RNA sequence: CCUACGCCGGCAGGCGCGGGUAACCCGUUGAACCCCAUUCGUGAUGGGGAUCGGGGAUUGCAAUUAUUCCCCAUGAACGA
C-alpha cells in the first residue's frame, strides 16, 4: 500500500501535479488516433482521483476508471465526475467482456506493474495478464496510450516485449527526450 | 481573565464587520488603511489596555479611539504614521480610510491615465510597475 | 515461534549493494543447531538476533 | 602558591588561575550559575557534583574567558576546572589523589580533561567549504 | 565582601533597576517615548507603556560593564535580525537619536559622565546606586 | 477543520475548568487548551489564575512550557 | 594578581590562535 | 551519586529483552546528568551503540531542516517531556522510555532482492542495533507529524506518543508502523 | 575612505570633531541565531510578506520602467 487519505488529498489539491497530470493525458489524447478526431468509449486505468478522467469528460468520452487504492477514489467523489470509478488491481486483470471499450487510456500508473509487493504472482505473470486481458476487453482495431514512468530500459523492454506477446503492435514515443528532467516516455499500441 | 458581559460578539467600525472577540491591537489591522504599527500608536494615544480584548471596550472607548482615527494630528499621531502625506489636491497630512483608501486609489489612477504617463497605462493594463524583470515570472494571473 | 538467537560470524555482504550482513547463527536454547542467518545492519561478533522462526533458513548453494 | 593552566575547544580559551584559597570560583567575576546557557549548566557543574564541594575546600580558582561560543566556553570552563583540581593536587599535594580524581573524571568522560582533535578546519579551493563543493547543470 | 552587579541575575536586576528608575521619577522625559520603535530591524512597537525606563537602566548597566563605548557603540549592542522581506536577513544597527537621548537623559541624572576619553561612562554615584541595588537585589537572592 | 477555539470563558467552560482541572494527573496549557476547545493563550491566562487560585502546584516554569500538576 | 591573571589568559589565547 | 537533570533515578531501570540489552546503555555507568556529551559517538563502527539513550533520542529529534543544530531546544524538549509522562504515570520515565524503544522496534523487515525491476522481497531478520535506530526513528517521527499543526507543544506530543508506544497502543504511530512492516514480513517471507 | 566620539534628526540621514596610508585607528573586530520572561493559540490568523498607493532621505551630470534605504496603508498564492 502507497497511499494514504492524507497523500492522496496532497496529491489531488497540489497545482503542480494538477497542471503536468493534465498535460499528460492531453498528450495522451493526442497520440490516441483513434478517439482523436473520433466519439468513443473508454477505460482509465489506474485513474487516481480523476484528474486524467475529467479531461476524457472535455472531449466528450464516456469512461471507466479503475484503481487500486480507496483513498485516491474517495477523494475522487468530490470532484463532481462523469465516470464510473472501480477500486481494482490493474495486475489481475481488465474485468470487462471481450470487445468493449474503444480505446484505453493510462497516465503515470503502469511503471507500478512492475513492482512486486502487492501479491505474490511475479511482476511478470501481472503484466502478461493485464496485456493479455487488455487486448480481449478492447475492441478489434483499439488503441491503448499509457505514459509511464521506467526505473531503467530493461523495464522498458519488458514492458514492450508483454505488449507484443499479447497482440499489441505499435512503439514507445519519448517527448523531450534530452532533458532527463522533463522527458515522458508514453506507450501508443493498438490491437489486432 | 473575567467574563464580560458587554460582548459585542460582531464589531462594525467604519463600514467593516471587525470579528471583535480578537485582540484589539490585532482587529484594527483588520479594516483597510489601518496596519499594526498605526493601530498599536492609535491605542497608545487611545489610553486602552493592551492586555484587553476587542469585545470587551466600552463605546465610549469606540467612540474616542474613531475621534483619534479621524483627528490623527489632533492626538499626537503625527506626520508619518499617515496613509497619506502630500496629497494631489491639498497636500494635507491626513490618514485615509478604506472607502476613500479605495477612492484615492482609483483617483491616482484615474489621474495618471488622464495624465497619458508611463505609470498611467501600466495601471490601466495591469501589469508591474516598479521595473520588474519579468523574464522568468509573469506567471499566476495572466492570460 | 519466538526464537531469540546468538551470533557467531558475519560472512560477507550479500545482496546487490552490499546490504545484507551474513550471520552464523548459535540457538539460546543452547541446541547447537547453527543455522546461517541474513540481517539488514550493522551486526558484530557476539550479538544476539531475534530470528521470527527457523524453519525458514538463508540460501545454502 | 599558584597553579596556572588552561582549557582550548575551537576557539574558546578558558585561563584558570588557582592558589590556597577558599573555595573561591569566580568566572571572570561571576558564579556558575550565571551563564545564560544555563541548561548546560549541570555539564557547567559536573565538576563539583561528580567530585564533591569538600574536595574544593581551600582553593581560590579564578576563570577568565576568551573567544569562542558560548556552548564552546562552557566546556572550556568545565575543561579549565577540572585540568585546574587535577593540577593543583598534583603541584601541592600527593600523586595518589590525584591520579585517583583523574580516574574519576577519566572514566566518566575523557573530555573532562582532553583536548578535542578537530576544528573547523581550513579550505582547499574550489567549494563552500572544504569538503562539499559548487553544482553544476546538465542537458 | 562588597557585593558585586555581576553576582546577581541580570535580568532580574534589570526589572528591579526598572523599578528603582520608576520610583525615582525625576528624569527628563522625551516625548517620543509612545512612538517609536527600538530601531529599523524590528516590526511592531513594544508593549512595554515604562520600555524607555527599562532601556534607560539597561543602558547604565551595559555603562557599567565596560567604559569607553560612545552612541555608535550604545548603536552596536542593540543591534539584532533585520528581516529583508524574501531576501535573506542580516544584522542591523540600534537607533542613534534614541541612545543617544537616553545617555543624555541620564546624564541629567549625575548617573552618566563624559570624559576625556570620548566615551561615556558611568559616574562614582552611578557605581554607588548599582552597588546599592545589587546588594538589594543580592538580598533578594542569597535570602529568598 | 477550523480550530477557532474558544476565545473568551463561558459559564459550562468555567465550570469545568474550576473543577474538573485538579484531577488530571497532568495539568499543562496545552491539555486544559486542546479538551475543552479553548486557545493556549486563554488556558495560559487561566492556569495563571490558577496559581492565583492556590488550587493546583506549579512545578515548571519556562517561556513556553509552564507546567501545573494537580494536588495531593 | 588580577591584571596579572589577564595577561596570562591573554597569553594562553594568543598561543591557542597561533596553534 | 549521578541523577537524571538533577533528580531522576537510573538504577531502577530494568531491560527485558537480552536481544536489546547491550545495545541500549542507560544503566550503570552510562547514566549522566544531561543528555548533551558533545563527545563523538559516530567514530567509528559501533560506538554509537555506547553512547546515552537520552542522547539519542536528543540528537535524533533536531532530524528537521530547520532545527538542524538547535540542540537546546531539543534537551528542554526532553526535560518537559519526562515531567509530562511522570505527571501521567508516576513511575520513572525511563522506564517508559526503554519499554517504548523495546515495544517498537522491527521483528522481521523486508528487504528487495533481485535486480533492478525484479520487486521480489524476501523478509528477513532484523539486526538489533538496527531495531534500536528504527525504533528512535519512529518514535521522533510519530512525534514530528502529530507536531505539526496542533496546539500541543512538542514534548507534549512526544511525551504522549511515548506512553502510547510504552503500552502498545493503536494509537502509536511507532507501533503502527511497526505492525505494518511486521505485517508485510508475513507477505513477503 | 574605514571610522570612533559629541550635537541635531519619530526612521533613513546631516553638522562639528580625531586616529588610521594601516596585527596599532575602526578592534577587545562588543554579531546572528541561541537563551529567559511577555503576548499570541492552529485559522489564511498577528504565519508568508509578495502585489501597490501616498510620502521622506541619501548616491550621483542623470532615479522617470519603482537606483538604494526608510515610514504608514495593501495583505494574494502557499495547508509540505
Amino acid at each position: 500500500l502507497f497511499y494514504d487519505e492524507t497523500e492522496a488529498r496532497k496529491y489531488v489539491r497540489n497545482s503542480r501535479m494538477i497542471d503536468i497530470q493534465t498535460r499528460m493525458a492531453g498528450r495522451a489524447l493526442e497520440l490516441l488516433y483513434l478517439p482523436e478526431n473520433k466519439p468513443c468509449y473508454l477505460l482509465d486505468i489506474g485513474c487516481g482521483t480523476g484528474l486524467s478522467g475529467s479531461y476524457l469528460s472535455d472531449e466528450g468520452h464516456y469512461w471507466v476508471g479503475l484503481d487500486i487504492s480507496p483513498a485516491m477514489l474517495d477523494e475522487a467523489v468530490d470532484r463532481e465526475i462523469e465516470g464510473d470509478l472501480l477500486l481494482g488491481d490493474m495486475g489481475q486483470g481488465i474485468p470487462f467482456k471481450p470487445g468493449t471499450f474503444d480505446g484505453c487510456i493510462s497516465i503515470s500508473a503502469v511503471q507500478w506493474l512492475c513492482n512486486a509487493n502487492k501479491k505474490s504472482e511475479n511482476p511478470a505473470k501481472r503484466l502478461y495478464c493485464f496485456f493479455a486481458s487488455l487486448f480481449s476487453v478492447l475492441v478489434r482495431g483499439s488503441r491503448a496510450v499509457l505514459q509511464l514512468y521506467p526505473e531503467n530500459s530493461e523495464q522498458l523492454e519488458l514492458i514492450t516485449t508483454q505488449a507484443t506477446k499479447a497482440g499489441f503492435s505499435g512503439g514507445m514515443v519519448v517527448d523531450y527526450p534530452n532533458s532527463a528532467k522533463a522527458k515522458k516516455f508514453y506507450l501508443c499500441l493498438f490491437s489486432g | 481573565l473575567v467574563i464580560p458581559e458587554k460582548f459585542q460578539h460582531i464589531l462594525r467600525v467604519l463600514n467593516t464587520n471587525i470579528d471583535g472577540r480578537r485582540k484589539i491591537a490585532f482587529a484594527i489591522t483588520a479594516i483597510k488603511g489601518v496596519g499594526r504599527r498605526y493601530a498599536h500608536v492609535v491605542l497608545r494615544k487611545a489610553d486602552i489596555d493592551l492586555t484587553k480584548r476587542a469585545g470587551e471596550l466600552t463605546e465610549d472607548e469606540v467612540e474616542r479611539v474613531i475621534t483619534i482615527m479621524q483627528n490623527p494630528r489632533q492626538y499626537k499621531i503625527p506626520d508619518w504614521f499617515l496613509n497619506r502625506q502630500k496629497d494631489v489636491k491639498d497636500g494635507k497630512y491626513s490618514q485615509v480610510l478604506a472607502n476613500g483608501l479605495d477612492n484615492k486609489l482609483r483617483e491616482d489612477l484615474e489621474r495618471l491615465k488622464k495624465i497619458r504617463a508611463h505609470r498611467g497605462l501600466r495601471h490601466f493594463w495591469g501589469l508591474r510597475v516598479r521595473g520588474q524583470h519579468t523574464k522568468t515570472t509573469g506567471r499566476r494571473g495572466r492570460t | 515461534p519466538i526464537k531469540l538467537a546468538r551470533v557467531t560470524k558475519v560472512l560477507g555482504r550479500t545482496g546487490s549493494q552490499g546490504q545484507c550482513t551474513q550471520v552464523r547463527v548459535e540457538f539460546m536454547d543452547d541446541t547447537s543447531r547453527s543455522i546461517i542467518r541474513n540481517v539488514k545492519g550493522p551486526v558484530r561478533e557476539g550479538d544476539v538476533l531475534t530470528l521470527l522462526e527457523s524453519e525458514r533458513e538463508a540460501r545454502r548453494l | 602558591q599558584s597553579v596556572q593552566v588552561f582549557g582550548r575547544k575551537k576557539t574558546a580559551t578558558a585561563v584558570a588561575h588557582c592558589k590556597r584559597g577558599n573555595g573561591l570560583i569566580k568566572v571572570n567575576g561571576r558564579p556558575l550559575e550565571m551563564i545564560e546557557p544555563r541548561t548546560l549548566q549541570y555539564k557547567l557543574l559536573e565538576p563539583v557534583l561528580l567530585l564533591g564541594k569538600e574536595r574544593f575546600a581551600g582553593v581560590d580558582i579564578r576563570v577568565r574567558v576568551k573567544g569562542g561560543g558560548h556552548v564552546a566556553q562552557i566546556y572550556a570552563i568545565r575543561q579549565s576546572i577540572s585540568k585546574a583540581l587535577v593540577a593543583y593536587y598534583q603541584k601541592y599535594v600527593d600523586e595518589a589523589s590525584k591520579k585517583e580524581i583523574k580516574d574519576i573524571l577519566i572514566q566518566y568522560d575523557r573530555t573532562l580533561l582532553v583536548a578535542d582533535p578537530r576544528r573547523c578546519e581550513s579550505k582547499k579551493f574550489g567549494g563552500p567549504g572544504a569538503r562539499a563543493r559548487y553544482q553544476k547543470s546538465y542537458r | 565582601p562588597g557585593v558585586t552587579v555581576k553576582d546577581v541575575n541580570q535580568q532580574e536586576f534589570v526589572r528591579a533597576l526598572a523599578a528603582f528608575l520608576k520610583k525615582s521619577g525625576k528624569l527628563k522625559v522625551p516625548e517620543w517615548v509612545d512612538t517609536v520603535k527600538l530601531a529599523k530591524h524590528k516590526e511592531l512597537a513594544p508593549y512595554d507603556e515604562n520600555w524607555f525606563y527599562t532601556r534607560a537602566a539597561s543602558t547604565a548597566r551595559h555603562l557599567y560593564l565596560r567604559g569607553g563605548a560612545g552612541v555608535g557603540s550604545m548603536t552596536k549592542i542593540y543591534g539584532g535580525r533585520q528581516r529583508n522581506g524574501v531576501m535573506p536577513s542580516h544584522f542591523s544597527r540600534g537607533s542613534k537619536s534614541v541612545a543617544r537621548r537616553v545617555l543624555q537623559a541620564l546624564e541629567g541624572l549625575k548617573m552618566v559622565e563624559k570624559d576625556q576619553d570620548g566615551g561615556r561612562k558611568l559616574t562614582p554615584q552611578g557605581q554607588r546606586d548599582l552597588d546599592r541595588i545589587a546588594g538589594q537585589v543580592a538580598a533578594a537572592n542569597k535570602k529568598h | 477543520d477550523k480550530l477557532n477555539n474558544l476565545v473568551l470563558f463561558d459559564k459550562a467552560t468555567y465550570d469545568k475548568l474550576c473543577k474538573e482541572v485538579p484531577n488530571y494527573k497532568l495539568i499543562t496549557p496545552a491539555v486544559v487548551s486542546e479538551r475543552l476547545k479553548i486557545r493556549g493563550s486563554l488556558a495560559r491566562a487561566a492556569l495563571q489564575e490558577l496559581l492565583s487560585k492556590g488550587l493546583i502546584k506549579l512545578v515548571s516554569k519556562h517561556r513556553a512550557q509552564v507546567i501545573y500538576t494537580r494536588n495531593t | 594578581a588580577a591584571a596579572a591573571a589577564a595577561a596570562a589568559a591573554a597569553a594562553a589565547a594568543a598561543a591557542a590562535a597561533a596553534a | 551519586d549521578i541523577k537524571l537533570f538533577g533528580k531522576w533515578s537510573t538504577d531502577d531501570v530494568q531491560i527485558n529483552d537480552i536481544s536489546l540489552q547491550d545495545y541500549i546503555a542507560v544503566k550503570e555507568k552510562y547514566a549522566k546528568y544531561l543528555p548533551h556529551s558533545a563527545g563523538r559517538y559516530a567514530a567509528k563502527r559501533f560506538r554509537k551503540a555506547q553512547c546515552p539513550i537520552v542522547e539519542r533520542l536528543t540528537n535524533s529529534m533536531m532530524m528537521h531542516g530547520r532545527n538542524n543544530g538547535k540542540k537546546l531546544m531539543t534537551v528542554r524538549i526532553v526535560k518537559h517531556a519526562f515531567e509530562i509522562i511522570h505527571l501521567l504515570t508516576g513511575e520513572n520515565p525511563l522506564q517508559v522510555l526503554v519499554n517504548a524503544i523495546i515495544n517498537s522496534g522491527p521483528r522481521e523487515d523486508s528487504t528487495r532482492i533481485g535486480r533492478a525491476g525484479t520487486v521480489r522481497r524476501q523478509a528477513v531478520d532484523v539486526s538489533p542495533l538496527r531495531r534500536v535506530n528504527q525504533a528512535i526513528w519512529l518514535l521522533c517521527t510519530g512525534a514530528r507529524e502529530a507536531a505539526f499543526r496542533n496546539i500541543k507543544t512538542i514534548a507534549e506530543c512526544l511525551a504522549d506518543e511515548l506512553i502510547n508506544a510504552a503500552k502498545g497502543s493503536s494509537n502509536s504511530y511507532a507501533i503502527k508502523k511497526k505492525d505494518e512492516l511486521e505485517r508485510v514480513a508475513k507477505s513477503n517471507r
